[PDB]
């Protein structure tokens, strides 16, 4: 599992993967590991598969209970911290999770929060969570700018998460794509990597490390 | 309970086509010692189900208990409990797997293996399986313990498939029981020569025998035998 | 792994199933767990298959040399001392559990050796996986004074009880038979009883379908 | 323990206690509120005025609630502790889960529904 | 394992069971547990098969060059070499012995070493799993110098109780009369000994 | 452990807090605020497990922040001191004990004096001079003993906690990312800009 | 009322990926008007004095208006006034 | 974890009429981390092909090994080692390590050069002899490969088609097995011609 | 000390085409290396064209399956006999399984129908509840086996278009009844053939808009 | 562990190496050369347990450089990387294993070409453009698969370890204060005086 979310000009990026394995086992690679909590706020799960998912889900609805009683849309802020004190309050019970909170509201503006099953919470602007989170942040951190482009970004991520799925034999299967604005998030295509990886080798004159 | 002390062994059953038989020691072993003799480990419920336990005879006689006020609850205010509304094999065996499977998931089984064996009010015949981890299964033959391993093989050769059921006799059936039990008592440890037989037949009822026991044994080339291998005399 | 063996009035016959199972998951659908360790003297194995065999060679070829050397047929009792005191040695770490039959000058012998060195003699033994199925089959079908095609049924029938009633016995079903006037018979696949129905489809890619980057011809002479 | 049903209905369709605590409220010192186009002021009556009476420890009739929001009330004082009690803590508790002080609005709904509770609950008031 | 060897007038009796089992399994129910280590000097084993195995075996063997060179052994000379082997072996072993022997000079004899090497000659000796339950019944009905048949029905009892009461004991009784005219093999059945 | 430092100069109480918070062999964050103003005139550094850390200051925040409210007065940091090591040492014997430890620093106006308090997990409270938690004291306190001074100015306490962050830097075996200063004075709290 | 019906029904989503239906809504609302008495689990001391018309759309009884009582009892009005 | 488990890799052979096929993964990673796009599990002696998957330094030990005992073969007996030979040859040396054993699982291939038959087997960890005359797998995604053989083999095949057949095989059981993968190569066999194939799949 | 989980074997798999859905089940209940019953079926039939199967842990199975039936049966009381989607069944059943998040039901779990468009669909559940709607599934022992062909027979995967130069991948297309039929006959066959764990028979569960029905074939009892 | 990185670009090999040496919560030094000059064309970077290191890597320089003065010659890197491989290959299954990680950098001159070799303590050893030991690959080995270049000049490798280097420097844990960085070419072994 590998997940990246980073701040920049034009909002935020969004990209995963989507390969869920049980050991050695690749279980499948056909998993949305970014959960839509509302048309303003996105989820990435990394880790326990049924933790992240139920406790995301139900994330989404507290949040609809929030808007639905203030009449007005939560906070990114709000929305990463009822997570994080869920988790807490289930500190040591076994639970491993590891989220990113992407949002953007009038308040905050666009904002990323990482939440781990320790209680962990912290605002940030480049986060990276999962086994392949190391290729990403590597990638990342030696082509970012915030003066990206919306394109320029996406590809960014698209290839952070390309590379972590080479590197990572526990991330692959196919990269999924969110920009973040302030008209809510645009899904950007499920990109599979087979031909993703063909693809950027051969128009990017890079991975000259791979036989093919 | 935590660990067994007080155990029955094998039990073992079968399907012929008029009914059901099963069959099982009266042992109860210490452990190692071959402690009481003549412990009854068939429990007969109504004139329509026998319930064959193995293992823990403390639980064994707790489910003893819970049969008997069973059979008291439903001869509650029930004017057709000696009738229509009397208590099915299968009601038994669902009541005993929901049990076992309870207090599997709490962290304190019954330590059995039991087996439901009857005949339903339509004819049928029943004859199911449930244990300590309240796992159910149903075939023509059961058996419990060192039986599913010997008896098993030994009963399917007369009842490989369902359809073998209608062209087995009840002597066939009843004989295969006594033969497994035989080889039973030649190859357990944990056996007695003295066991419990039960017949439930959609015609004849019940037919319960007790204090029988394992004849027509060879022994004789028992004599023939000398040394481990190399010794001559 | 079903391993039986039965004495009959002129000899001794042993069989034995062939399945090889890598843990829960089959490996060989056709192993042939009968060994030779004399041209008369035959062994059926179980356990580690590695040391089965291994076993079985190395005391195999220590009888060639005794037989060589002292001109004599080799006996049974002495395979089996041997593959006792070697088996003993290990202190059982030698996966092997045998039953070991035969035909020498002193007539016929069957036992059976347990991995950690112990050895027992009767007219009827099983071994494995399935030796339970096996041994009721024997206690309920074996009797004194067999004849041969006796034999070979009770066998036939225990190793069959094996391969339908345990999971790690199947396959098909090998046969040696060892009378006291004849050479040994070697009946491999005596009963084929598992063999596989026929496929709803046939499988055979369209020739391109497998991309391919590069390609190159092999040297493989000199 | 004590869950005797005080505040029940009439059969005119009136809950009694309610009205009755509505007059206790009718009975205690004035209290006013004025909106401006950018402050707000509160206004409040003393009690007479005593000479005997230290007004430098007696409580105020206005009490914050948070850093942002003030509380007047009329009616009995105890029961305006208990209520201002009630709202500050529940001011700290939202702005320890949403990290954002607490609207007026959403205090005074809090509040609300306070007395709301106390007006169907068994053996209170 | 139901093991003893009682002596008596006319020499020594051993007796034993004939189940050997692998848990709760009886892996050979007609197992041969009397050994024989030389012409009137014999075994009963009790514990380890292999280890027993193993240990009559070299014992045969000692025995075999001791006659072939300073003649017949004494029944006390297989003793000592079971105790060396058992004494000198005891942390990889798990084998417990019961050497009876019959010669001219000393008439019957019966040695028992347990566990960790320990030897101790008795006119009579109890061993195996099945022992602990007979201890009672042995002490109140072992005689010195019975008859031949007393002493067989003193074995036959007592080994029928054992395999009646201990579940790692049964098959059939199996006993070797060592006496001056020789070496007799019994045979006794469960059709016999059970309705003792 | 991460640093936690803290100098209690004449006037002032300096607290000092790495900026690192590192989850596996990933630096996450390398500006991170380890410090929770419990009140105007005093403020909490802390440090420990990931997730209880932030838990126990926000408590403790809303709990100083309430009785403040309720009061309409600021507790002494004295006071606040004791609140948290009875807190703390009522939490270790509990189910799941809070594994935190803070360095409170405030200024008490009824006596116009500094205070820097230590405590861990425990709940073993000290005033100190100069205190710290983890590892980090291992090397501070002997810089201390040797140039610490009871009469200093803010700046020279400014100047040895720059002295103890580059002998950490130079003999400690991880990477704090620098560290947040924070002043707490008669006048309030505030943050050094650049240190 | 109104905050039993809302988490409700965003439950109902919850538990089963859909909306739930009005009926089932207002039935949902409904169980807590005889939720009084004394005695005590601790119930309220009078019924609710305040009536509700609940609408609502599904797909399988399309547009529906309930009245929904302090009786416990719910009724489907095509037009219904309450008050004064 | 695991010794056989902490590099991956897999290796499977088919036979056919009057040709053999061995394939095997390009993948060496030291567990989650993948290290080497060009790591080749099979190599060969003369006219017989070994595969070996499992612990790499065994791999490359045995390898050497196993070229060092061929070579000297081919010096005393004047001719080259028929592939049943090689293969008790392996097994034999498995098993001299019995209670030290290369964490391996090796795989031999080729046509004999006298009888011209075709001839595959495989072995365990400490030499099994396992003979079969369809399909020979091995790695950490035996199942994988076992299920994919058992479902798509069907005897005599000739080599056009035993190639896409191993090919979609070994590819289909590496997508499925995170620790192999990253390349793939085929050598196909028959009695005079040795053709070796590089694969495209998936990099993940 | 007391384990409260045991493996019974078994296999199962499931398949989604045009207008239909299929899941099929081994019908062998096993323990350790011994068989419990040829004939014990895993796959049900629920209602509203709904079919399930957890397989592993029998217990725990069985307890799944009735508690799924019972929560179709009160949400037929409880919301107007209104008709139970599958994706709604999906998510009751992951919320089933995380309800023992602690305590896990030790089965992988496979449902079966038509969605609100009236076509094919599969979702899959991990012991936990992590569900995922898929057209291919395989879970149990045998799924390792299973699952890639799968993938090379349903979604064409590796299986690029003759001559395309590798560049053009075959078309994916909708499968037919009978085909679906064949390849998990064909599954089932192999892993009979390869896991001693299944086997004995296989029992199919067709849903289609016309409703459910059932299939049984026989397979090898080795 | 410590950083062990190497990039082989076209007509050189660079080598960099962590500084810093840490035992317990004090850094002991932070100017250590983990290098050691096998022969004038081939250099040696190893990482590992504390004293395994240096023992194993000047063992094998010591038998490089006897081997070199034995023949009055140069092995080419393939036989040096073989050879020590096959140390690690026997040490592994010996009482006490070496722990060591090595990459071994050379311009085979009968090649005329650049070669870098990675072998870890179990004597896995393999051919690559550019390798890493430890953590340090998990970041490092991204930024290669997308900026490595085959036609790269020594600056230009130098360049892209220095991007390698920053970020190990962001993202790591650990501060091991630099690295020696070391160019391997047709004209032997020099040291970047300067680096950050
Ligand atoms: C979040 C995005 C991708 N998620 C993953 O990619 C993760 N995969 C899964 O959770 C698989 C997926 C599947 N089978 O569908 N499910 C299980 O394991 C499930 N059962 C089992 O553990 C069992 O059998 C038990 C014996 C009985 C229930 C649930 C579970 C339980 C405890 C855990 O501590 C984890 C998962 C866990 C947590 C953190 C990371 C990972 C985990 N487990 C791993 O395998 C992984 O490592 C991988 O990262
Ligand atoms: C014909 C005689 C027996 N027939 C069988 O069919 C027996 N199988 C084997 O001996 C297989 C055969 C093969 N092709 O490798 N050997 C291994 O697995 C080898 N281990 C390995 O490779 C591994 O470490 C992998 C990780 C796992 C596949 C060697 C080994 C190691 C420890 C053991 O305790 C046994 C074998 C063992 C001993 C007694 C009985 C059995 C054993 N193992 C079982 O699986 C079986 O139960 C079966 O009875
Ligand atoms: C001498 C006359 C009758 N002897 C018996 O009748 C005895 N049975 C056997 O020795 C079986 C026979 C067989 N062919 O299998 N052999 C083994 O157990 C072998 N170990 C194995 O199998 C194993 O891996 C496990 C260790 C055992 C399940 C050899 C062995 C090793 C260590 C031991 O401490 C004993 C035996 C041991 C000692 C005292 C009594 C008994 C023993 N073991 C028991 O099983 C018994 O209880 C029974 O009394
Ligand atoms: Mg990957
Ligand atoms: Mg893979
Ligand atoms: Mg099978």
């Amino acid at each position: 599992t590998t997940t990246l979310a980073f701040r920049f000009q034009g909002g935020i990026i969004v990209a995963v993967d989507s390969r869920a394995t049980a050991g050695n086992w690749v279980a499948s690679q056909t998993v949305k590991k970014v959960i839509e909590i509302n048309p303003f706020l996105l989820g990435t799960m990394a880790g326990g598969a049924a933790d992240c998912q139920f406790w995301e889900t139900w994330l989404g609805s507290q949040c609809r209970l929030h808007e639905l009683r203030e009449k007005e849309r939560i906070s990114v802020a709000a929305a990463s911290k009822i997570l994080s004190n869920l988790v807490y309050q289930y500190k040591g019970a076994g639970l491993s999770m590891g989220t990113m909170i992407c949002g953007y509201t009038r308040k905050e503006g666009p904002t990323i929060y990482y939440v781990d099953s320790d209680g962990t919470r912290l605002k940030g602007d480049i986060f990276c969570v999962g086994s392949g989170q190391t290729f990403a942040y590597g990638v990342l951190d030696s082509n970012y700018k915030w003066d990206l482009s919306v394109e320029d970004a996406l590809y960014l991520g698209k290839r952070s998460i390309l590379a972590a799925a080479h590197r990572d034999a526990y991330s692959g299967g196919s990269v999924n794509l969110y920009h973040v604005t302030e008209d809510g998030w645009i899904y950007h295509g499920n990109h599979d990597v087979g031909e993703l990886f063909w693809k950027v080798k051969e128009e990017e004159g890079s991975f000259n490390n791979v036989i093919g | 309970t935590q660990q067994p002390i007080v155990t029955g062994t094998s039990v073992i059953s079968m399907k012929y086509d008029n009914g059901v038989i099963i069959a099982a020691d009266n042992l109860g072993s210490y452990g190692s010692l071959l402690r009481f003799n003549g412990v009854e480990r068939l429990i007969p419920v109504g004139d329509n189900t026998v319930v064959g336990i193995s293992g823990d005879i403390s639980d064994m006689q707790h489910i003893e208990r819970l049969l008997k006020d069973l059979v008291t609850e439903n001869a509650y205010d029930n004017p057709l409990a000696d009738a229509e509304e009397a208590l099915e094999p299968s009601y038994i065996f669902e009541y005993l797997a929901t049990v076992m499977y309870q207090r599997r998931s709490k962290m304190n089984p019954l330590w059995n293996a039991i087996i439901v064996a009857g005949v339903q009010s339509n004819g049928d015949q029943f004859l199911r399986y449930v244990n300590l981890l309240g796992v159910t299964y149903s075939s023509p033959t059961l058996a419990t313990g060192f039986g599913a391993h010997m008896a098993n093989p030994l009963l399917r050769k007369v009842v490989d498939r369902e359809s073998d059921i209608p062209k087995t006799t009840v002597q066939v059936a009843e004989e295969a029981i006594v033969n497994a039990m035989r080889v039973l008592y030649y190859r357990d440890a944990r056996s007695s020569r003295n066991f419990s037989l039960a017949i439930i037949d959609k015609n004849t009822g019940l037919t319960f025998k007790k204090n029988l026991q394992v004849e027509n044994m060879k022994w004789d080339f028992a004599k023939d035998i000398k040394g481990y291998g190399t010794q001559k005399i | 792994t079903t391993i039986v063996g039965v004495k009959f009035n002129n000899g001794v016959v042993i069989a034995a199933d062939t399945r090889s199972t890598q843990g829960p998951i089959v490996a060989d659908k056709n192993c042939a767990k009968l060994h030779r360790i004399s041209p008369k003297i035959w062994c059926a194995g179980a356990g580690t298959a590695a040391d089965t065999e291994a076993v079985t060679q190395l005391i195999g070829s220590n009888i060639e040399l005794h037989s060589l050397y002292t001109s004599r047929e080799p006996r049974v009792v002495s395979a089996l001392q041997m593959l006792k005191q070697h088996l003993f040695k290990y202190q059982g770490h030698i996966g092997a559990y045998l039953i070991v039959a035969g035909v020498d000058p002193t007539g016929s012998h069957l036992f059976s050796i347990h991995a950690h060195g112990s050895t027992d003699v009767g007219y009827y033994l099983s071994l494995g996986s399935g030796s339970l199925a096996a041994m009721a089959v024997l206690e309920s079908h074996w009797k004194q004074d067999l004849t041969k095609e006796e034999a070979i049924k009770l066998a036939s029938d225990a190793i069959q009880a094996g391969i339908w009633n345990d999971l790690g016995s199947g396959s098909n079903v090998d046969v040696c038979v060892m009378e006291i006037g004849k050479d040994a018979e070697y009946l491999r696949n005596y009963l084929t009883p598992n063999v596989r129905e026929e496929k709803q489809k046939s499988y055979k890619f369209p020739r391109g379908t497998t991309a391919v980057l590069k390609e190159s011809i092999v040297n493989i002479c000199d | 323990g004590y869950d005797r049903a005080l505040s029940i209905f009439s059969p005119d369709g009136h809950i009694f206690q309610v009205e009755y605590a509505l007059e206790a409220v009718k009975r205690g010192t004035c209290a006013v509120g004025v909106k401006g186009k950018n402050c707000v002021v509160l206004g409040c009556e003393r009690r007479s005025t005593l000479k005997l009476q230290d007004t430098r420890i007696t409580p105020s009739k206005v009490s914050k609630i948070d850093s942002h929001v003030v509380l007047s009330f009329s009616g009995l004082n105890a029961d305006s502790r208990i209520l201002i009690e009630k709202a500050r803590v529940e001011a700290q508790s939202h702005r320890l889960t949403l990290e954002d002080p607490v609207t007026v609005e959403y205090l005074t709904r809090y509040v609300a529904g306070v007395q709301q509770r106390y007006t169907q609950s068994g053996g209170v008031r | 394992t139901s093991i003893m060897a009682v002596t008596f007038k006319d020499g020594v009796i051993l007796g034993a069971d004939s189940r050997t089992t692998t848990g709760a399994y009886i892996a050979n129910r007609v197992t041969d547990k009397l050994t024989r280590v030389h012409d009137k000097i014999w075994c009963c084993r009790s514990g380890s098969a292999a280890d027993t195995q193993a240990i009559a075996d070299i014992v045969q063997y000692h025995l075999e060059l001791y006659t072939s060179q300073y003649g017949t052994p004494s029944t006390e000379t297989a003793a000592s070499v079971f105790k060396e082997l058992c004494y000198e072996n005891k942390d990889n072993l798990t084998a417990g012995i019961i050497v009876a022997g019959y010669d001219d000079k000393n008439k019957g004899e019966v040695y028992t070493i347990p566990l960790g090497g320990s030897v101790h000659k008795l006119p009579y000796a109890i061993a195996g799993s099945g022992s602990t339950f007979i201890y009672g019944y042995c002490d109140k009905n072992f005689r010195e110098n019975m008859s031949k048949e007393e002493t067989v029905d003193f074995i036959k009892h007592s080994l029928s109780q054992a395999i009646k009461w201990d579940g790692s004991s049964g098959g059939v009784i199996r006993m070797v009369v060592l006496t001056a005219a020789g070496v007799e093999r019994l045979i006794f059945y469960p059709d016999e000994y059970e309705q003792l | 452990m991460d640093i936690i430092l803290g100098i209690r100069v004449q006037d002032s109480v300096i607290l000092a807090s790495s900026k690192a918070v590192t989850r596996g062999i990933s630096v996450l964050k390398d500006s991170d605020d380890k410090t929770r103003q419990l009140s105007p005139h005093t403020l909490m550094s802390f440090a420990g497990e990931a997730g209880d850390t932030v838990q126990f200051a926000e408590y403790i925040q809303a709990n100083i922040q309430l009785y403040s409210i309720r009061e309409d007065y600021e507790l002494s940091p004295q006071a606040v001191s004791s609140f948290v090591r009875q807190e703390l040492a009522k939490s270790i014997r509990s189910r799941r004990p809070y594994q935190v430890n803070v360095l409170i620093g405030g200024y008490d106006k009824k006596k116009n004096k500094p205070e820097l308090y230590q405590i861990d997990y425990l709940g073993t409270k000290v005033e100190l001079p100069y205190g710290a938690h983890g590892y980090s004291g291992f090397y501070t306190f002997s810089l201390l003993d040797h140039h610490y001074r009871p009469d200093m100015t803010t700046e020279e306490g400014l100047d040895l906690l720059k002295l103890c962050v580059q002998e950490l830097e130079k003999r400690m075996p991880m990477d704090f990312k620098g560290v947040i200063v924070k002043i707490v004075d008669k006048d309030g709290i505030r943050q050094v800009d650049d240190f | 009322m109104i905050e039993h019906a809302r988490t409700a029904a965003v439950t109902h989503n919850l538990y089963y990926d859909e909306d739930i239906n009005v009926e089932s809504l207002t039935q949902s609302v409904c169980d807590l008007a005889l939720r009084f008495g004394e005695g005590a689990e601790r119930l309220m001391s009078r019924p609710f004095g305040v009536a509700l018309l609940i609408a609502g759309h599904d797909a399988d009884d399309g547009y529906q208006l309930f009245h929904a009582e302090p009786s416990g009892t719910f009724y489907r009005y095509n037009a219904k006034a309450i008050g004064s | 974890s695991d010794p056989s488990s902490i590099n991956g890799g897999i290796v499977v052979a088919m036979t056919g009429k009057d040709c053999v096929a061995i394939a095997c993964d390009l993948r060496l990673g030291s567990q989650s981390l993948g290290v080497s796009n060009k790591f080749e599990k099979i190599f060969h002696y003369g006219h017989v092909f070994l595969g070996i998957t499992g612990l790499a330094t065994d791999v490359t030990t045995l390898n050497e090994m196993f070229r060092y005992k061929t070579n000297l073969y081919k010096l005393k007996e004047e001719r080259a080692i028929e592939p049943e030979t090689f293969t008790q040859l392996v097994s034999s040396s498995l098993y001299e390590r019995r209670f030290g054993p290369y964490f391996v699982g090796p795989v031999v291939a080729g046509i004999n050069s006298k009888s011209g038959k075709p001839f595959i087997a495989g072995f365990d960890l400490i030499g099994c002899i396992d003979e079969a005359k369809d399909f020979i797998v091995s790695g950490t995604a035996s199942d994988q490969l076992f299920g994919m053989c058992e479902s798509l083999y069907e005897p005599n095949l000739e080599p056009e088609d035993l190639f896409e057949t191993i090919s979609q095989a070994l590819l289909n059981a590496a997508d499925r097995d995170a620790l192999s993968g990253w390349g793939a190569v085929v050598y196909i066999i028959k009695k005079d011609e040795v053709v070796k194939r590089y694969l495209k799949m998936r990099q993940d | 000390q007391f384990n409260p989980y045991g493996d019974n074997g078994g296999t199962i798999l499931g398949i989604a085409g045009e207008d239909f859905a299929v899941l099929a089940g081994d019908t062998r209940n096993i323990t350790d290396y011994s068989i419990n019953s040829r004939y014990e079926p895993k796959v049900f039939d629920c209602g509203d064209n709904i079919v399930m199967s957890a397989n592993g842990f029998a217990a725990d199975g069985d307890a799944l399956v009735k508690r799924f039936k019972n929560s179709v049966k009160w949400y037929h009381f409880d919301h107007n006999d209104k008709k139970l989607s599958i994706n709604s069944a999906a998510r009751n059943i992951q919320h089933l399984l995380y309800g023992k998040r602690f305590f896990p039901y030790y089965v992988h779990t496979i449902i079966a129908g038509l969605d609100e468009d009236g076509k094919g669909a599969v979702y899959s559940f991990d012991p936990v509840g992590s569900y995922e709607r898929e057209q291919c599934r395989a879970g149990g022992a045998a799924a390792s086996l299973i699952m890639p062909f799968l993938d090379n027979q349903v979604n064409f995967k590796n299986q690029y278009e003759p001559g395309t130069n590798g560049k053009v991948k075959k078309p994916l297309k909708y499968l037919s009844v009978e085909e679906v039929i064949k390849l998990v006959r064909d599954s089932f066959t192999s892993a009979t053939e390869r896991h001693i764990q299944v086997g004995d028979g296989l029992e199919i569960l067709i849903v289609t808009k016309d409703g459910v029905r059932k299939e049984f074939y026989e397979l090898k009892r080795d």
